[PDB]
């Protein structure tokens, strides 16, 4: 699985 | 080292069955829930089992 | 009916290897790319192979 | 696999 992220 | 922590971006399963992206604001290890803040700035307690920092793309 | 369509929310793999949540703005089936708008309102062309409307929550 | 969604 791949880590999710929000725009910074 | 815990799987979940304050400031982490996560997917959380909502009551409508869908995954929404949010950020952990508090971790409660006794109850195994996190306070998650969502994109609309709402905040809800979500069970650890329904929070994931990672996802595998896939089809329904 | 196509897998991807305008207005659809999707995860997209970014050049940093991470998944970001966005919305499909345009679909180009000749090139198999979509224009994806992200939460900061940025818009980029992303290959279909790196776009998923659904995911399996999990661990890296 | 579960659909993702943005807040509406």
């Amino acid at each position: 699985a791949t880590k999710v992220a929000r725009k910074s | 080292r815990p799987r979940l922590w304050e400031g982490q971006d996560v997917l959380a399963r909502w009551t409508d069955g869908l995954l929404y992206l949010g950020t952990i604001k508090k971790v409660d290890s006794a109850r195994e829930v996190c306070l998650v803040q969502f994109e609309d700035d709402s905040q809800f307690l979500v069970l650890w089992k329904d929070i994931s920092p990672a996802a595998l793309p896939g089809e329904e």
